[PDB]
RNA sequence: CUAGAGUACGGUAGAGGGUGGUGGAAUUUCCUGUGUAGCGGUGAAAUGCGUAGAUAUAGGAAGGAACACCAGUGGCGAAGGCGACCACCUGGACUGAUACUGACACUGAGGUGCGAAAGCGUGGGGAGCAAACAGGAUUAGAUACCCUGGUAGUCCACGCCGUAAACGAUGUCGACUAGCCGUUGGGAUCCUUGAGAUCUUAGUGGCGCAGCUAACGCGAUAAGUCGACCGCCUGGGGAGU
């Protein structure tokens, strides 16, 4: 049921508009390599998956969070 | 000459293997190759040859010293793993490992398909 | 169109009734807004997924101007000449 | 990346994590272009197996 | 209306940039756009090299003016050394102040 | 007259368009250091590339196009189509409350538009890929498959052409007809902690009863029961000539 309360994570707080300032949230959904995890392993609910995805792109452009172990 | 704490780079292919024992200012100390042990075929890509081609650079390497190595492993090819149980078979301590794969995000397109 | 640019229309054109829904407020809004895209496809020439949505607004004004004048002829001449259309 | 303890849990270590983060799937398909039409096969091909496999493992849930 | 622009500097130039922040913002203030916040990150550590540098000196700023002060602002940081990244975005909502700066210590 | 249809008001969701800008990984060409005998390719080889210092490896520069992971029977669009991030203009749909107009509707011969890709015209631009072509191999023979190279093209601006297995092989619109399991978005009611509950619309999937069907099979997203208008079929070749 850790894919159940995962979904919680956005649905029980009124945290629905998500920033992508919050670095210690968003290292919970970043594999140790660096690209980003499914929503069937998290179980999130999709509309904050597709919202999970911009706050990562736009802290990857600000040098906030890696792409690969290359750099 | 006298240096120590190397770097080991592994370039494994479908058909060779090429194992070169470096400097961390990337500088080449040894290279060996899986052909240049006389297999030349279906021989020659095979993950024994790639423990043959990598003992060989490991006994040119104890020329100036280097009792440290640092593995990186490059390659979709066979003979991926087995270039590692065969380095420190020659007696050199393995500090860590670590994958480098050129992965393009889009890249340029590949060739066509086979028939 | 703005919000304020809709509620200084439908102050103008009333029919004395502080109601939306009689044609002379629905053709007044319509053509104030045709003639605020004319410069947005002088510029966009290649948009042509905007250019389909300006088409049903003309159509549509078509249709409640013969339903003006199939009812009446002194509303429809007291429409048409104080926005000049036809 | 897998640091170091015996040599063999290090490449078991190794062997697993390489695998368990994937680019060697990803390699193996950069070799042959796919137009998108045979990509929209792999796309009908597999949700089927998919949805089959959830009725189908209804039966052993019997 | 109601950007949050977001701009980082060069780490040899966050000494200066105590001036950098009242000489962009005046010119807000002649367009006729109020400042609700203005956060200074301080200096961090990339994750990346950008330019061959590894330090930065982040400033956050969120900024309600109108569409000339936006042309203002999008063609200064062009035109600097200093700024060697910028983002602008847009929110349709006002700015409380004090976001994280307190919980990233 | 207000049940069709449309307007005014809140509110969400989206690879829906157009105009600029900016990224990171990878490929190639070039420069420079180290270093020295092969690399590359394949059922196996050969053509090719190499000490005139290649592959490898490190540093640097230039340039071009595509946009991993998220990504899904998932979305949006009238259809073709549409996936990096931001600004910029810009179309429509959903959902709730409430007032107004009072049938203002449906379909549409002719006519008007938007039309994948290959191709055509003038100008740009040239990373990879690659018809035509060249060489090697296989082969009784091999123009072919496989291998090493390689040009138009693919890319951009402007204009043209109008066809596709342009596919759900199913014209648009409206009304009734047992169920169950999913899923996108949106309100509800509800004990409240929910991994909540049930109901209701707008989509999108898997089974299924009546019913229909030559059979296969569809089955509230009908091929079921019925309406309104349009297009089209009449044995095979000859011939969409």
């Amino acid at each position: 049921f850790f894919r159940r309360r995962r979904f919680c994570r956005f649905t029980a707080e009124g945290v629905k508009e998500i920033d992508y300032k919050d670095l210690n949230t968003l290292k919970a959904y970043v594999s140790e390599t660096g690209k980003i995890v499914p929503s069937r392993i998290t179980g999130t609910k999709a509309k904050y998956q597709r919202q999970l995805a911009t706050a990562i792109k736009r802290a990857r452009y600000l040098a906030l969070l890696p792409y690969t172990d290359s750099h | 000459k006298t240096v120590v704490d190397g770097i080991a780079h592994i370039h494994a292919s479908f058909n060779n293997t090429i194992v070169t024992i470096t400097d961390r200012q990337g500088n080449a100390l040894s290279w060996a190759t899986s052909g240049g042990s006389g297999f030349r075929g279906s021989r020659k890509s095979t993950p024994f040859a790639a423990q043959v081609a990598a003992e060989r650079a490991g006994q040119a390497a104890l020329e100036y010293g280097l009792k440290n190595l640092d593995v990186n492993v490059k390659g979709p090819g066979p003979g991926r793993e087995s270039a590692v149980r065969a380095l420190n078979a020659c007696g050199y301590k393995i500090a860590s490992i670590t994958d480098v794969t050129p992965i393009p995000h889009n890249g340029c397109r590949p060739p066509k398909k086979r028939r | 169109l703005s919000v304020e640019e809709k509620a200084q229309i439908v102050n103008e054109y009333k029919q004395a009734e502080g109601d939306t829904g009689s044609p002379e407020v629905q053709v007044a809004l319509l053509s104030a807004n045709i003639n605020k895209l004319q410069d947005h496809f002088k510029a966009n020439g290649k948009d042509h997924h905007s250019r389909r949505g300006l088409i049903r607004m003309v159509n549509q004004r078509r249709k409640l101007l013969d339903y003006l004048k199939g009812k009446d002829v002194s509303r429809y001449t007291a429409l048409i000449g104080r926005l000049g259309l036809r | 990346k897998v640091k170091e303890e015996p040599f063999d849990v290090a490449l078991r270590r190794f062997k697993r994590s390489c695998e368990k983060a994937g680019a060697l799937a990803e390699v193996r398909s950069r070799e042959f272009y796919e137009k998108p039409t045979a990509e929209r096969k792999r796309k009908a091909a597999a949700a089927v197996k998919r949805h089959a496999k959830k009725v189908q493992r209804e039966q052993r849930r019997r | 209306r109601h950007y949050e622009i977001v701009f980082l500097v060069h780490p040899d130039q966050s000494e200066q940039v105590g001036g950098m922040v009242e000489r962009y913002t005046k010119a807000i203030e002649e367009d006729g756009g109020k400042i609700h916040r203005l956060e200074d990150w301080g200096r961090r550590q990339l994750a990346y090299a950008i330019n061959n540098v590894h330090k930065a000196h982040y400033v956050l700023m969120n900024v309600e003016c109108s569409a000339k002060a936006l042309a203002e602002l999008e063609d200064n940081f062009r035109y600097n050394d200093a700024v060697i990244r910028n983002l602008v975005m847009r929110r349709d909502e006002a700015v409380t102040e004090q976001s994280e700066m307190l919980k990233a210590e």
